[PDB]
RNA sequence: GAGAAGUCCAUUGAACCUUAUCAUUUAGAGGAAGCAGAAGUCGUAACAAGGUUUCCGUAGGUGAACCUGCGGAAGGA
RNA sequence: UACCAUGGUGGUGACGGGUGCGGAGAAUUAGGGUUCGAUUCCGGAGAGGGAGCCUGAGAAACGGCUACCACAUCCAAGGAAGGCAGCAGGCGCGCAAAUUACCCAAUCCUGACACGGGGAGGUAGUGACAAUAAAUCAAUACCGGGCGCAUAGUGUCUGGUAAUUGUUGGAGGGCAAUCUGGUGCCAGCAGCCGCGGUAAUUCCAGCUCCAAUAGCGUAUAUUUAAGUUGUUGCAGUUAAAAAGCUCGUAGUUGGACCUUGGGCCGGGUCGGCCGGUCCGCCUCACGGCGAGCACCGACCUACUCGACCC
RNA sequence: UACCUGGUUGAUCCUGCCAGUAGUCAUAUGCUUGUCUCAAAGUUAAGCCAUGCAUGUGCAAGUAUGAACGUGAAACUGCGAAUGGCUCAUUAAAUCAGUUAUAGUUUGUUUGAUGGACUCGGAUAACCGUAGUAAUUCUAGAGCUAAUACGUGCA
């Protein structure tokens, strides 16, 4: 299948865990996830090392919060991409009441909800970031 | 239909099993012509006429697209103008060149494609012009919620099949397209029929 | 009711914001709990690179570092001590001191009930139980009982007999109490679904509800709350589920507002 | 679950396989049966009742014009019915007592209670107390 | 059958004396019955009003009660109609008030704000007083009535809607009797057994 | 020049009888004892290591509940 | 229909069997689905069963024939004679559904040249089978009780009397509502539970209590609840449940990076009848009906851009 | 709003179902209906049918006209009786829906187009006079008569 559950899963793990960072191999996809998470602040950056002719990529993500609470209350998956479980511009059925933001590969690229909903895209559901 | 649209007019009260005397009075013409005739069908264009001491209607459409009647002043009821809806195709050059109303026309005239459209009086059935569906004139939209406005045609796209779609500029407000069943045209740089108020 | 919801800002976010505010920091993460240990050492490091030690004791540093002995204190909150609770009710008066001791004139088990104020307390239900022993089987009783003052709390006891038990199950609500945030006129602040066991309890803000959950709607200060609690009919298990909703409330604004830390 | 939703060749395996399984009742209902059913019956007799506790109530045997034989039972107190009559049948359920698929509910034929109040349309009588029973009897003699 | 819903709404508003609890149910419908019952109005009907008040969109509470003016709620505030169900109801039944110019004889209408509430010249001069005052006079009389009269159950004043019963003389005793002897044996039950 | 009653060949191509069989409603040759009511007899299996630990596939066989041979299991000492 | 070729189809369900019209739509339920598919609108089909034909622009014809069969009918009994699943109405089947009525005034249509026709259609009679609003009480004075004041007496509401003014369901629990009389696991009752084995909270009567109230419950059908067909919305370790396990396909899906097309997406513009549903306005005293206006509709068809991912 | 509560039990929690409760139909039992006002109105037999009746027009479609008094009217010819109505039996199907195809094809009449006042004859119903299986239904031996229905000559 595709990897998706496992950075996801590693990210809110991590944040129990109150571990400083994660870190697991990535593509365009699974980076961009990881960007939509840093461009709505969820973690404060996201690094790919080693990106250039070796086997493999991995993605150092660090986690935002340290302390208190954590950032990620809660993510989940949904229903990941290639794909039906599928949403209209409109359709957008969902959690929070706009205090999360569901990413969403859209049409376009992968934006959040917000984006794709003004972007005049639907898209696949990715997971409900809270 | 002609019965349906007089009696249109009318809708204060009291006609419609009566309806058959206002015909037999004579006292309505179709396109200059008698016609008492309860079946009769009407469309678009066609210019209906009562008294005597007396009036002229033109029937449109209005926004929503059912038929009705406006009225009209007395020039622009000398004239009408015909859409052509088919061809059969020849000759000399002479399409047999239907037209919206139901009229035949075979031969020149110098043109003629579909979705043209040709100006007539009415006591002669003599063409006075022809308004060519091409960007830069202007039309009247026949049908749909789009109905009952007006637009110059900025462009007309092609395809296989059939020619899709005709876009407008216009609007007072802004841009719309719609395929070209639903254009009628109805003016030109030579010659407009186009003075009545607008619009989206 | 509705919906999202919109208006205003700061005013809106109000109310039970205090609990909101001390509560976000104790629960989590690595200040907090949740087990914290590990996490201390890891907070070391920092905190020495920021303030600084001056290096003799001297003046200044005997200030500093109780001041940071006091988030480190303040972290150990584990939300069955009073804190964020205490500072909101209100309070002052001599009975403040009899509460934070040590048995004066008063307390043994008690001592709270008087300073929160006035307020129904209704008998919610009644149960039986019936317990077979040697010579004969004791009939029991366990009474569940809500008055509740602004946040939310349930309590069931027991006692042999059925009058004893309610009378220190009032207390027994009250004392132990916690303020979920309210964001709106008695709407809950952003969806939840709470579970202990083979219960699947959500709640989600739309109308008014039914059974042994709607009781509850009306004492946490909800007027119009959604609560669709389907897996078991039995009513002990029904409010206790819920009680959990009803003060780890994790709403995004909870997240983004933490910067700050309090003596 | 196991696929949830994806395309290529798939959605209706886990369609058919749901109507296979049905619980209920298919087929909307009748292997005896339904709808008001007037069974003109001639046996009278008693049965017992189901394993929790006894009684001995009363009832009577039926046939029905829809080809089946069954005991019914007759709600409210006292009864008479006579050269057949007509008594008709609500097929009514117990969830269950023995060979008792059915009661015949108050109609026609079917009389109601002795002279009452209380009451009257449950366990029935006629104007003011009886009335109806009178009229009712003449009915099948004549 | 409206004096005793009335007699209830009393019932409640006042207290101490004799009583136990209630139960979850119970607190969520006594509140309902109230409300209903000032306007002294059916069930069917709040309910229909309370359907169209939770499909008009806003804030679920209010609407219903910001839109109980209604023509019979309004006379209430005005002073002029002495209780809503009132002789005033009646009166509306009587066609004596007036909604834009216009007439109306149902009460359930509603109401909506900036409405103007006068009487009618016509229906000031009654036309059955004249008929009352007219016996006296140069004929006969006889009073009066309110009635608890009846006519149909029965005489005694205290009556009808209602009620009053009576029908009292039962003796109910032997019909019992009469099927408990009656019902017994025959008719059951083919048991074969000896001892 | 039209062409009545009309008679024949060919074709589409009715209804009774010829099949032979399948289906439905039915009854029914003769027959087996699956569940059940409580008001029955037989033994006392399982139920506590149930007085031989339970259960199980498998065949044999016993009034029967069942027994046991073989192998397996611990939901068993 | 000749001749030549022997085919074409189906693990993505062909061929076949059963089914207590298809769509527009109806009912639900917060949404999803479920359900329902019909009388009406629309298309199709058949007129006792079945084939064929003339006529006419159009019929394979309910109000035409031919004519086998099925079945009533007439008979001066030789021979003819019929089409109600068209109105009214009969018959019997069944739980059960209307006057052997009135009119073309409206509405639309056939006819044709100008007023004629119609069981299309409308009326009124019947009729609580969907709907709603109003009664019957009710407003008010005065004696008697409680609450706001303060033995009493004031201010206010009830339990009756005096003046004028326009029924049915249940009451142990579910589930809301503790008498008295009579019976005693007998009789009967409760759709589960359970009640009666003599002082019954459950029978039955009568008082009283009351839910709703010109309606009500009862049954049938159906759906929600019941996340109990689970897509949203569940299990498979001991609860129904993990295939003894593998080798492998048709069938669900797919690690990284660059680039090209573009089936999956935005805007569209067509159609999406009317009726119904929702908003709001008036019209018959009101209302529901009905009128007139507005707002929403999946999805599916043109066109062009667009590419992250399949 | 929707949300649940009773029954496995000494008592408990979970699985799980029965049952109440909620809404609803083209329906029945029905006790009970003072009221204005609109509405459903045989998924049983596509069983079988008595009685009246459900299609008509000449003041410019047509020449003529016994009988009635230019006015009406019976037959022939033209337009119509196929529209409409009603029932889902048949019925899972290019049947129907929605989109297209159709120069691969029809459209009379009509709206519209295109073509275009010499002389004429022919027989016929009604009306009649009687009739056969004959009470018959039915139509003919039969006198008489009229055709923008017919047949022609034709720039």
């Amino acid at each position: 299948m595709v990897r998706v559950s496992v950075l996801n899963d590693a990210l809110k793990t991590m944040y129990n865990a109150e571990k400083r960072g994660k870190r697991q191999v990535l593509i365009r996809p699974s980076s961009k996830v990881i960007i939509k998470f840093l461009i709505v602040m969820q973690k404060h950056g996201y690094i790919g090392e080693f990106e250039f002719v070796d086997d493999h990529r991995s993605g150092k993500i660090v986690v935002e919060l340290n302390g208190r609470l954590n950032k990620c209350g809660v993510i989940s998956p949904r229903f990941d991409v290639g794909v039906k479980e599928i949403e209209s511009w409109t359709a957008r059925l969902l959690p929070s009441r706009q205090f999360g933001y569901i990413v969403l590969t859209t049409s376009a690229g992968i934006m959040d909800h917000e984006e794709a909903r003004r972007k005049n895209v639907g898209g696949k559901v990715l997971g409900f970031f809270y | 239909p002609l019965i349906l649209i007089i009696r249109n007019r009318l809708k204060y009260a009291l006609t419609y099993r009566e309806v058959i005397s206002i015909l037999m009075q004579r006292h309505v013409l179709v396109d200059g012509k008698v016609r008492t005739d309860k079946t009769y069908p009407a469309g678009f264009m066609d210019v209906i006429s009562i008294p005597k001491t007396g009036e002229n209607y033109r029937l449109l459409y209005d926004t929503k697209g059912r038929f009705r009647l406006q009225s009209v002043k007395d020039e622009d009821a000398k004239f009408k103008l015909c859409k052509v809806r088919s061809v059969q195709f020849g000759q000399k050059g002479i399409p047999y060149l239907n037209t919206y109303d139901g009229r035949t026309i075979r031969y020149p005239d110098p043109i003629i494609k579909a979705n043209d459209t040709i100006k007539i009086d009415l006591e002669t059935n003599k063409i006075v012009d022809f308004i060519k569906f091409d960007v830069g004139n202007v039309v009247m939209v026949t049908g749909g919620r789009n109905t009952g406005r007006v637009g110059v045609i900025k462009n007309r796209e092609k395809h296989k099949g059939s020619f899709e779609t005709i876009h407008v500029e216009d609007a007072l407000g802004h841009q719309f397209a719609t395929r070209l069943g639903n254009v009628f045209t109805i003016g030109k740089g030579n010659k407009p029929w186009v003075s009545l108020p607008k619009g989206k | 009711m509705a919906e999202r919801g919109g208006e205003r800002g700061g005013e809106r976010g109000g109310f039970g914001r205090g609990f909101g505010r001390g509560g976000r920091g104790d629960r989590g993460g690595r200040r907090g709990g949740r087990r914290g240990p590990r996490q201390e050492e890891e907070k070391w490091v920092p905190v020495t690179k920021l303030g600084r030690l001056v290096k003799e004791g001297r003046f200044s540093k005997i200030e500093e570092i109780y001041l940071h002995s006091l988030p480190v204190k303040e972290h150990q909150i584990v939300e069955t001590l009073v804190p964020g609770l205490k500072d909101e009710v209100m309070k002052i008066t001599p009975v403040q001191k009899q509460t934070r001791a040590g048995q004066r004139t008063r307390f043994k088990a008690f001592v709270v009930v008087g300073d929160n104020n006035g307020h129904v307390g209704l008998g919610v239900k009644c149960a039986k139980e019936v317990a077979t022993a040697i010579r004969g089987a004791i009939i029991l009783a366990k009474l569940s009982v809500v008055p509740v003052r602004r946040g939310y709390w349930g309590n069931k006891i027991g006692q042999p007999h059925t009058v004893p038990c309610k009378v220190t199950g009032k207390c027994g609500s009250v004392t132990v109490r916690m303020v979920p945030a309210p964001r709106g006129s008695g709407i809950v602040a952003a969806r939840v679904p709470k579970k202990v066991l083979q219960f699947a309890g959500i709640e989600d803000v739309f109308t008014s509800s039914r059974g042994s959950t709607k009781t509850l709607g009306n004492f946490v200060k909800a007027t119009f709350d959604c609560l669709m609690k389907t897996y078991g009919f039995l009513t002990p298990d029904f409010w206790r589920d819920t009680k959990f909703v009803k003060s780890p409330f994790q709403e995004y604004t909870d997240l983004l507002a933490k910067p700050t830390k309090a003596l | 679950m196991g696929k949830t939703r994806g395309m290529g060749a798939g959605r209706k395996l886990k369609t058919h396989r749901r109507n296979q399984r049905w619980a209920d009742k298919a087929y909307k209902k009748s292997h005896l049966g339904n709808e008001w059913k007037k069974p003109f019956a001639g046996s009278s007799h008693a049965k017992g009742i189901v394993l929790e506790k006894i009684g001995i109530e009363a009832k009577q045997p039926n046939s029905a014009i829809r080809k089946c034989a069954r005991v019914q039972l007759v709600k409210n107190g006292k009864k008479i019915a006579a050269f057949v009559p007509n008594d008709g049948c609500l097929n009514f359920i117990e969830e269950n007592d023995e060979v008792l698929i059915a009661g015949f509910g108050r109609k026609g034929h079917a009389v109601g209670d002795i002279p009452g109040v209380r009451f009257k349309v449950v366990k029935v009588s006629g104007v003011s107390l009886l009335a109806l029973f009178k009229e009712k009897k003449e009915k099948p003699r004549s | 059958m409206p004096r005793a819903p009335r007699t209830y709404s009393k019932t409640y508003s006042t207290k101490k004396p004799r009583r136990p609890y209630e139960k979850e149910r119970l607190d969520a419908e006594l509140k309902l019955v109230g409300e209903y019952g000032l306007r002294c109005k059916r069930e069917l009907w709040r309910v229909q009003y309370a359907l169209s008040r939770i499909r008009n969109n806003a804030r679920h509470l209010l609407t219903l009660d910001e839109k109980n003016p209604r023509r019979i709620f309004e006379g209430e505030a005005l002073l002029r109609r002495m209780n809503r169900y009132g002789l005033l109801a009646d009166g509306q039944n009587k066609l004596d008030y007036v909604l834009a110019l216009t007439v109306e004889n149902f009460l359930a209408r509603r109401l909506q704000t900036l409405v103007f509430k006068a009487g009618m010249a016509k229906s000031i001069h009654h036309a059955r007083v004249l008929i009352r005052q007219r016996h006296i006079r140069v004929g006969r009389q006889i009073v009066n009535i309110p009635s608890f009269m009846v006519r149909v159950e029965s005489e005694k004043h205290i009556d009808f809607s209602l009620t009053s019963p009576f029908g009292g003389g039962p003796p109910g005793r032997v019909k019992r009797k009469n099927q408990k002897k009656a019902s017994g044996g025959g008719g059951d039950g083919e048991e074969e057994d000896e001892e």
